């Protein structure tokens, strides 16, 4: 056995007389400097912020000089080159939630454990014998299963955002809701391997689900706003913008929420609100962190704010057009449901878009000064809805 | 002699002084051009402000992306650089004139010029990185040919060094 | 039917699911790295771990509760975190936050090889990477956030990400674990990351850093970096896989040996005597010889068996390795030097080798005792440690003509006259400015790649200034504001104040302004 300076007589004499008999400082607080958000410095802040090693010449950096190597050509490491937008200081952002590494895998994995406990005991209990089989067979497994596409579309659209953005807080936002968007498409998968289980004859294969995702009109509108969030653009605020606040917010909400959650609920479906109630839990906990990021910090700078506002303007502008053209695209899918009054008829699936545009607005729009009219988009949607 | 202070002199305060006197985004644009040719990459004219230039770019920058925001048509912000080319136009001069280079030391020059004369704000970030990367594959497919080929001697004379001292 | 199903319990687990991660990436023109690389990643690349999001938080989670359950709960009730000798309890104000920024890089250049794969079982493993050097990023950060609840002296533990920036020492760890991780081809930077940094030196880091620290009454880096060291193994294969990957595009024949043999040199220039460095000279008791170390790992296992069978893929044995293995004896003894010399830009409390450490010192680097030994003894007999001495060796090392110099690429110092390691002065002059290069390596990369090597040394921010203004306005004080976290003695008495080194007057020169 090796020899311990803790635990071996002479090591722990010798250590123990070399140790002073005092204190050298009685600053105990782990990067004490840290400018706090809240009433007092958290383990959250203590443990990530300044871990990123920034410049003085990149707003907020507590360093000096040029990095000590660059790509060929010149481009820096991190550099101000990355993003349109300004800010005075990069490392003002807070996530809400205060996660970092271990309480984000400590959540994670009670839903995790908690989610196999569940199915093991949904199988024996035989709860998927009441589910319409319609729903089950061509809308549920053909279509949900194809929505997993969007979800890894924008998982993959946080790539160059991980490498390039300029803060450390702002890198754990974005790779924590990078991994709850695989988790999204897996989660998706894993729904339809485990019906494959209990239902002879159903294929969990992901060759129809790409199909649709690929060739279907349904889909085509989310498909070419996904190509362009994650393959278009290199800029990692418009990505986190276009991505979280203006795609998800209305495509993906009206598509997890709206439809496959709410409708759900309505054919006798008792399995995929356990799954969708994980991928809208993941989309509140995301929507926290990127308003603080796009409202608090950078909508709101003190002296950038104006101008922020201006590209964030012009990219929801953009982006917005391609959600509202998928989301015109997507309700061609009521075309395929069984009517149900007040859910999958014109009038359900208006007061559906209502809620989907009119918490957008509030969440989002009003908060950089888009001006949105929500009867509008609504009507804009609702013009794909067949008669 | 004695440099100042890090974060605080009057090299960065006097050229704070030259940046705020900036009105327009044609006048911006040469600024941040001049600066960038004059103090930056390894074949700068002046290294008079070596450890100042950095923070000082950063400090024009955020001039000229103002002006931009507050004088430019949105559209111009997305399509055009504010030299008022075309941001795609200017993306396939330069993939155009690397992949026509003849040496490395042909294609070094035209990517650090590249950067040097459209680095954001002048031209739009999305269209800037994405030429910045296509020239980059280009400049490293030719220099790590043959890496080692030449022998230190024959590189210090390709390179154009002016060798003070060498060691043993 | 409505009536009867198969209810025998079933659930699904992540190799189920991650059998089809593959089919989840689908095709448009667009779909390709934005990223400049010589290289493209095969598209049929899979993956040795079959994780999936719900299995990765699993298993990371069921680490974390083992690991801070002993740190918080245990070796608080021990009080461990002031029963570790005070030259070890410094030196991991060192070694955990220079670690953390290799950690921190680690994210932002497992995202970029993310960005640079295809196929989406790879893309997967450097995702899991990604997460796990979030892991290590603030694995580093409570070390010395423990350390600064428990330990005698938490200053330095607790505010490095400020107080890093004043010395020299922190210029060479950003080349190796910072730039040297994110900046150029991917796969240059796969290389410098998983197949050097992971797959050569993270086995030898972690050894000998958990055995240096329970050697020396540190329990707490003992507990992290065992846990850190099941999520590096992994990451290694994620270095393979790159290599795998890109095995059958001809451009890994023209270029891939150049970028690894780079990246090779590029890590072991500062890894090999920082480490060394800091385990020998920051700690009371020995272990084993770094040197021995370091042969064990990287010369025989990685440099053998790892570039071994990598040769099934093209990989040669980088042609750096018989200078780096001359390096390896002594270095570290020459950097030691320089980081005693210059001990107030730092911000540890630093202890010269005593009579026993001499002993062991010469009985394993026999030729130590007469040179460094020496060297040692006449500082401390100048008064290195007495803060009314006015004395700091770095001015000694002036008079005497050992003059100090940064690698224009390395930022490693050099000091050509005392030096015992490999490397040599070249100062050239270029376009108004000179650059001092200290190796063959080096030299090239400065020489074909000038605009990548820009970085400003301290000679040249410092230039003229007096060492204790620098010091205050780096913030390199106590929490009374006068008192230096930084120390050369590891004494609870006579430590020096800004004023002692004010006496001392030690003003900056340009080492290049002779040539
Ligand atoms: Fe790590
Ligand atoms: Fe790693």
């Amino acid at each position: 056995v090796t020899k311990r300076g803790l635990t071996d007589p002479e090591r722990a004499a010798i250590i123990a007389a070399a140790v002073p008999d005092h204190a050298l400082d009685t600053q105990r607080k782990y990067h004490y400097f840290i400018q706090p958000r809240w009433k007092r410095l958290s383990e959250y802040e203590q443990l990530s912020c300044y871990a990123q090693p920034n410049p003085d010449w990149i707003a907020g950096g507590l360093d000096w000089g040029d990095w000590t190597q660059k790509f060929h050509g010149g481009r820096p490491s991190w550099g101000n080159e990355s993003t349109e937008l300004r800010t005075t200081d990069w490392y003002r952002h807070r996530d809400p939630a205060r996660r970092w590494h271990h309480p984000y895998v400590k959540d994670k994995s009670e839903e995790a454990r908690y989610t196999q406990r569940f199915l093991a005991a949904y199988s024996s209990e035989g709860s998927i014998r009441t589910i319409d089989p319609y729903w089950r067979d061509e809308i549920l497994n053909k279509y949900f299963g194809a929505l997993l596409y969007s979800e890894y579309g924008l998982f993959n659209a946080h790539s160059s955002v991980g490498r390039d953005c300029l803060s450390d807080t702002i890198r754990q936002t974005a790779v924590f809701a990078a991994l709850d968007k695989v988790d999204n498409a897996q989660m998706i998968q894993m729904e339809r391997l485990f019906i494959a289980k209990l239902v002879p004859g159903f294929d969990a294969s992901t060759d129809v689900p790409k199909k649709i995702w690929t060739t279907d009109p349904i889909y085509s509108g989310a498909r070419a706003t996904v190509q362009e969030i994650w393959q278009g653009v290199q800029d990692w605020n418009e990505i986190l913008w276009a991505g979280h606040a203006v795609y998800d917010a209305t495509f993906g909400q009206f598509a997890r929420r709206e439809f496959f959650q709410r409708l759900a609920t309505v054919y006798g479906d008792t399995l995929t609100p356990f799954f969708t109630a994980q991928s809208q839990t993941y989309f509140q906990t995301t929507r926290g962190a990127i308003d603080d990021l796009f409202v608090y910090c950078l909508a709101n700078d003190s002296e950038f704010g104006a101008h922020n506002r201006t590209f964030l303007n012009a990219w929801t502008e953009h982006y917005l057009a391609s959600s509202v053209a998928a989301l015109k695209d997507f309700v061609g899918l009521y075309a395929k449901v069984e009517k149900v009054a007040g859910a999958t008829d014109r009038a359900g699936v208006s007061e559906a878009l209502q809620r989907v545009f009119g918490d957008w607005k509030i969440d989002y729009a009003d908060k950089i000064g888009f001006r949105v009219d929500v009867d509008q988009k609504v009507d804009a949607v609702l013009a794909g809805y067949k008669n | 002699a004695k440099r100042e202070p890090i974060h605080d002199n009057s090299i960065r305060t006097e050229w704070e002084a030259k940046i705020a006197k900036l009105t327009s985004v044609d006048q911006a644009t040469k600024f941040i051009q001049d600066f960038r040719l004059a103090y930056t990459s390894p074949f700068r004219k002046s290294y008079d402000i070596d450890v100042d230039y950095q923070y000082i770019e950063r400090k024009i920058e955020e001039k000229l992306s103002v002006l931009k925001t507050e004088k430019l048509p949105v559209a111009d912000l997305i399509t055009k650089a504010t030299t008022g080319e075309d941001a795609a136009a200017v993306e396939a001069t330069w993939i155009a004139k690397i992949k026509a280079a003849k040496s490395k030391y042909e294609a070094e020059r035209i990517h650090i010029e590249f950067r040097q004369l459209y680095k954001p704000p002048v031209l739009p970030v999305n269209v800037f990185l994405r030429t910045d990367a296509a020239l980059g594959t280009v400049l490293m497919e030719i220099r790590n040919t043959d890496y080692y080929g030449t022998p230190l001697e024959g590189l210090r004379k390709e390179r154009g060094v002016k060798v003070l001292h060498l060691q043993a | 039917d409505a009536l009867k199903v198969n209810r025998a319990p079933v659930g699904v687990e992540p190799q189920e699911v991650h059998k089809w991660l593959q089919s989840f990436n689908w095709d448009f023109k667009e779909n390709r790295t934005k990223y400049p690389t010589k290289y493209h990643m095969a598209n049929e690349t899979k993956e040795q771990f079959k994780v999936i999001a719900k299995e990765y938080a699993r298993m990371e989670a069921a680490k974390d509760e083992r690991q801070f359950g002993t740190l918080l709960d245990g070796l608080t009730r021990l009080g461990a975190g002031n029963k570790v000798h005070p030259r070890w309890g410094e030196t991991m104000k060192v070694i955990s936050n220079f670690l953390e920024v290799g950690e921190y890089n680690a994210i932002a250049a497992s995202a970029m090889l993310w960005d640079s794969a295809t196929a989406a079982e790879q893309k997967n493993g450097y995702l899991a990477q990604v997460l796990d050097e979030i892991r290590h990023t603030h694995q580093c950060a409570f070390i010395n956030h423990y350390y600064s609840k428990h330990y005698h002296d938490p200053a330095g533990h607790n505010d490095a990400r400020r107080t890093r920036a004043i010395g020299p020492l922190w210029k060479g760890m950003k080349r190796v674990f910072a730039d040297g991780f994110i900046s150029g081809d991917a796969v240059e930077c796969s290389v410098n990351l998983q197949l050097v940094g992971e797959a050569c030196f993270t086995n030898p880091l972690i050894v000998a850093v958990t055995e240096w620290a329970s050697a020396n009454g540190d329990e707490i880096t003992p507990t992290v970096f065992l846990s850190v060291e099941t999520d590096e193994l992994r990451h290694m294969a994620n270095g393979y896989q790159t290599v795998v990957s890109i095995a059958n595009d001809p451009a890994s024949a023209k270029f891939l040996n150049t970028d690894l043999n780079n990246a090779f040199w590029t890590q072991q220039k500062y890894f090999t005597p920082v480490l060394g460095y800091l385990f020998e000279y920051g700690s009371k008791f020995k272990v084993e010889p770094w040197v021995k170390t370091w042969n064990r790992w990287v010369y025989e296992d990685w440099g053998g068996i790892w570039i071994g069978r990598l040769g099934k893929y093209g990989v040669e044995s980088p042609a750096s390795l018989r200078d780096a293995k001359r390096d390896a004896y002594w270095a570290h003894h020459d950097l030691a030097l320089a980081a005693y010399a210059m001990w107030p830009l730092g911000f540890a409390r630093l202890a010269l080798p005593d009579e026993e450490d001499q002993a062991w010192f010469e009985a394993n680097y026999p030729g130590w005792a007469d040179h460094y030994g020496k060297i040692f003894n006449e500082w401390k007999k100048l008064g290195y440690e007495d803060p009314k001495s006015g004395f700091i060796p770095y001015q000694w090392l002036l008079a005497n003509g050992h003059d100090v110099y940064i690698d224009r690429v390395s930022q490693v110092p050099f000091i050509p006259s005392l030096a015992k390691g490999t490397g040599s002065l070249r100062v050239h002059e270029f376009n108004g400015k000179k650059h001092s290069l200290t190796d063959d390596w080096g030299e090239r990369q400065w020489l074909i790649e000038p605009e990548r090597y820009e970085c400003h040394n301290v000679f040249e921010q410092y230039e003229g200034r007096e060492l204790s203004e620098v010091i205050a306005e780096g913030h390199g004080v106590r929490s009374d504001g006068k008192t230096l976290i930084a120390q050369p003695h590891t004494r609870g008495d006579n430590l020096w104040t800004l004023e002692d080194i004010k006496r001392a007057g030690c003003v900056f020169p340009d080492p290049l302004a002779k040539f």
